[PDB]
DNA sequence: CAGGATGTATATATCTGACACGTGCCTGGAGACTAGGGAGTAATCCCCTTGGCGGTTAAAACGCGGGGGACAGCGCGTACGTGCGTTTAAGCGGTGCTAGAGCTGTCTACGACCAATTGAGCGGCCTCGGCACCGGGATTCTCCA
DNA sequence: TGGAGAATCCCGGTGCCGAGGCCGCTCAATTGGTCGTAGACAGCTCTAGCACCGCTTAAACGCACGTACGCGCTGTCCCCCGCGTTTTAACCGCCAAGGGGATTACTCCCTAGTCTCCAGGCACGTGTCAGATATATACATCCTG
């Protein structure tokens, strides 16, 4: 849709941070060795991706990457694309209420990759200082999303463009996880079809420590004022 | 030759009714004349081995007999 | 009479079928069929007590390989009647 | 005008086969396909008569037993009808 | 002969000799072809006295292959013995599918 | 601030994990000791105070391991036939009744 | 009773390896009843083995030539 | 040797001692235990040559149960010969049914 | 004082693997399996041996009821070269 | 606000368990020679296979109308996959005890083996009745008004 | 639902060839001696199987949640079935060569058994290495004053 219709920066735009890329996290996995597949490539130049973004490749299936150069298919693979970074176009809309969201830039095709949700991973008793440091400082806005159960993300430090984000009850978009180099990662994909403009907006299914979080403005029927989560934590 | 669409039709339909098929797809008939040729492939080639090491020139009943049962498909009465 | 003598089961199936029915023949198909029932049973039966006397590294077949390999081969109430019948034949035969 | 249902005649027959003991095959024609199946291996080979009765009698129980759990396959998926796919299920199950 | 002495009908003699030129042991017990042919013998009366019934049930006096094959079929452990048996002329069990019969 | 839960995999993704897992190593996937005492249990019904040697309650279990593998690879093949990806009950009797087993 | 040790997880383990994807609640009892008929055939006729040969140990080697017996041969153990 | 003249690695001898004594036939031919012996012997290096394959291009330089069963089930004519044995330890070919995978 | 003198197929199935690949070795296990399969192998070709001398009536395998045991078990390709290692073998043997 | 003691991830020299190679020894394999019987080869016969022909007629081919069952979409609900947290036997090692497998020694009963004999059982031929087939009516099942 | 109609079943009548029995014969079955190695049995040794126990922790278990897949319904359409009509070739009986299976005659070489001898193969130490483990060590956490 066109609903977030002057786009800001990352560091009208939100607070600053550091634009990362790789892998800087705090310690650390998934240790799940994926094996060299003999994936039929019809690559040479690039007619079709090797290891096809939605055809019949063993490795793409079951939400595991391909590591680069090691798989038979070489460099073509399609998937590979956390270590190649083939985004989408989104960009950082200001909303009186909503905050910043992320406009699509380009109509996108459902079922595909958008984004990568990169940050600092942590465990609890630094996980749980994090949360009184900030909540000490008085931010007020908060990411202390969980990878696995045992370790948690956060990327107001060191992040990227995945920050700029919402809770709303009819998501558009959502987020899994992928391993990639024997780490677990997050990544947030479309599911519907998503036309350049509107901010890409899933479900956060937050058990907020809290007990006031600000109102979902998602202004929907099936929204029930507050955001809805699994546990009352 | 082409001597294998002898085996027709209605004697493949009679077939299947005694193993107790209602309705027969028009393909059916190609699929059981090709599982056919390749068991009857294989019996005929253990007889006729059978055949050649007795320094016979005719497959005997018994050569038939003892090459079904090496495939464990024992036949009775011959 | 210039023909090879070719044995066969006919005259005891037959006698167990006067036995066990009193007005009743046989054809000569059925008689056939029995005939290599009974050679291919003796196979199975004597082929098996030939891998059991192998196994147990013994060179005799004796009494005791062709229980164990009735036993082994025919299933339930069968094998229970045939040991039995076994039995009886052997105390029987040595008395 | 006096016609069965799609089907009737189709139990009749399977009664009426079930119930008979005869070879199924014409003689001729399949005596036919054993000299020429048995051509390739080695030529002008003779064939005593019962030596093609004991090949036609276990094709027919090959094939009998191989419709039986094709049909079985058939009616397992909500069918009455046999396609290529069972015939091809059941010969994979029974392991060829 | 020692086939009376035994009680059998089967031939004690001939199971011997087969045992002995059979290629199955370098010694024959004295016991194994009574023994064997007692279970010959059991098999046998077992199989005839099915197929007799069978052969009145279909009002004939004369064991022909078809009443053979209802004899070993109708039978559980005969089934179990001869699963890989096939007898000539035999013919299959009446046994139609309830999905295909009308409704 | 508050513990922010996820999506978690879709069902089958971590199935289809195990799949891969499984078919590419090689333990055994039964437990030991509870299948010995089954082995012991079977047994008592035949003969009193029978003993087993390690290598045979071993063998036992591969061979059990390798019959139930084999079993479900064609009850997979035929659930796969009837349009569903689920087995059911009747899909092994099915199995079981073109083996010959039944 | 000691059937059921042969736990609902390892059962699926066991469809795992057969490339199973989703199993019915009701798979389990048939599972371990065709387990019992196999496991009840193969410890049958090993017992019948160790019985003739005067011993009160189930050897190996009779395991090996009960399931060869069974059409089911097993390598790795003689 | 008798081994050594002709050209083998399996022992003519003792295939010949199991011929006679393993109660097969009242006698056994000279040439037997030698062509046996050689079918023998080259069955055996058919496959622990595709076993020794299956483990080279899986890194190993032991050859170890699951390359003998890759070895067996990915070679037809092998399959077609050994399709009721179990090989300990084995396991099974990876074998994923394509319906099981995702859609478009 | 040793156990018991009990033989296998062990020391050749090894001096074959180093034959054809000297720079790999094989674990106790795979030696085990590999030596039951040798015997399973040499206990179906002799048993196929006997029954055809049985059939025959004759009382003696010779390398010619062997050949024809291996054509009957080996599927295709595998028969033709065991035939052309047999062959060879028995040539060279009686040759010299 | 402050270092010290402590917890944690990292690279490491080492420890273990399985595999390659050298050592003594013994039993089975190899070589040599002889006897006897299985089989190899020539020769003959005669059964039954192959080939042909002709008439019958039953089954197969072929065409066509039509119906009902296959197939695909839709919709719906519930059960099974995934996951988290709780618990429990599995597993491992460590220890102890004795049943029984495995080997040996000695002896004997039991079967191999051989010659003579004789009757059981097999081939040939011969006979009569159960059955295969046919016709006519009777029941039984099916289907459309 | 019942009458029409087709199919099948039953019930007697005729023909026929195959089951069932007898006759002559021959070789295999039985009996009695004669012997030689297999195995039954007692005893002894030593491995390994069972039983117990403590400890650690990985998997099983129970519940919660949610989604996707199984299952029932409905429409469509098309393909196979029932059946009639036409055709072709199987089938049955009869005949004619003749090929080759089966037997015979007789020879002869190949293999079992025996005897003589020694080295190849097996059990066992001894050395060596992927893979797992306790250990120095750098950086972040708490910890009391
Ligand atoms: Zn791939
Ligand atoms: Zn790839
Ligand atoms: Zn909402």
């Amino acid at each position: 849709s066109s609903k977030l219709p002057p786009p800001q920066l990352f560091n009208e735009a939100c607070r600053t941070f550091q634009v990362i890329s790789d892998c800087l996290y705090g310690s650390r996995s998934s240790d799940h060795d994926a094996l060299d597949c003999d994936c039929a490539e019809d690559w040479r130049d690039g007619k079709n991706h090797a290891c096809g973004e939605d055809s019949d490749c063993i490795n793409r299936a079951t939400k595991i990457e391909c590591v680069i150069g090691d798989c038979n298919c070489g460099e073509g693979c399609q998937n590979q694309r956390f270590q190649r970074k083939q985004y989408a176009k989104v960009s950082v809309i200001k909303t009186e209420k909503k905050g910043y969201g992320l406009r699509a830039d380009t109509d996108l095709q459902p079922n595909d990759f958008i984004y990568e949700y990169v940050g600092e991973v942590i465990n609890e008793p630094t996980f749980r200082s994090r949360m009184l440091k900030y909540d000490k400082e008085g931010i007020k806005h908060f990411y202390f999303m969980s990878l696995t159960k045992n370790e948690f993300v956060d990327a107001t430090k060191k992040g990227n463009l995945g920050r700029f984000c919402n809770h709303s009850c009819n998501p558009n978009c959502y987020v899994d996880k992928w391993v990639v180099g024997d780490k677990l990662r997050m990544g947030i994909f479309a599911a519907r079809y998503i036309k350049a403009g509107e901010e890409l907006v899933f479900n956060y299914n937050v058990d907020r420590y809290g007990a006031d979080p600000q109102p979902c403005y998602c202004g929907e029927p099936n929204c029930v004022g507050f955001i809805g989560g699994k546990t009352q934590t | 030759r082409d001597n294998i669409q002898g085996i027709t039709k209605p004697a493949i339909r009679r077939l299947a009714r005694r193993g107790g098929v209602k309705r027969i797809s028009g393909l059916i008939y190609e699929e059981t004349r090709g599982v056919l040729k390749v068991f009857l492939e294989n019996v005929i080639r253990d007889a006729v081995t059978y055949t050649e090491h007795a320094k016979r020139k005719t497959v005997t009943a018994m050569d038939v007999v003892y090459a079904l049962k090496r495939q464990g498909r024992t036949l009775y009465g011959f | 009479r210039r023909k090879t003598r070719k044995e066969s089961y006919a005259i005891y199936v037959y006698k167990v079928l006067k036995q066990v029915h009193p007005d009743t023949g046989i054809s000569s198909k059925a008689m056939s069929i029995m005939n290599s029932f009974v050679n291919d049973v003796f196979e199975r039966i004597a082929g098996e007590a030939s891998r059991l006397a192998h196994y147990n590294k013994r060179s005799t077949i004796t009494s005791r390989e062709i229980q164990t390999a009735v036993r082994l081969l025919l299933p339930g109430e069968l094998a229970k009647h045939a040991v039995s019948e076994g039995t009886k034949a052997v105390t029987k035969y040595t008395s | 005008p006096h016609r069965y249902r799609p089907g009737t005649v189709a139990l009749r027959e399977i009664r009426r086969y079930q119930k008979s003991t005869e070879l199924l095959i014409r003689k001729l024609p399949f005596q036919r396909l054993v000299r020429e199946i048995a051509q390739d291996f080695k030529t002008d080979l003779r064939f005593q008569s019962s030596a093609v009765m004991a090949l036609q009698e276990a094709s027919e129980a090959y094939l009998v037993a191989l419709f039986e759990d094709t049909n079985l396959c058939a009616i397992h998926a909500k069918r009455v009808t046999i396609m290529p796919k069972d015939i091809q299920l059941a010969r994979r199950i029974r392991g060829e | 002969g020692r086939s009376s002495r035994a009680g059998l009908q089967f031939p004690v003699g001939r199971v011997h000799r087969l045992l002995r030129k059979g290629n199955y042991a370098e010694r024959v017990g004295a016991g194994a072809p009574v023994y064997l042919a007692a279970v010959l013998e059991y098999l046998t009366a077992e199989i005839l006295e099915l197929a007799g019934n069978a052969a009145r049930d279909n009002k004939k006096t004369r064991i022909i292959p078809r009443h053979l094959q209802l004899a070993v079929r109708n039978d559980e452990e005969l089934n179990k013995l001869l699963g890989r048996v096939t007898i000539a002329q035999g013919g299959v069990l009446p046994n139609i599918q309830s999905v295909l019969l009308p409704k």
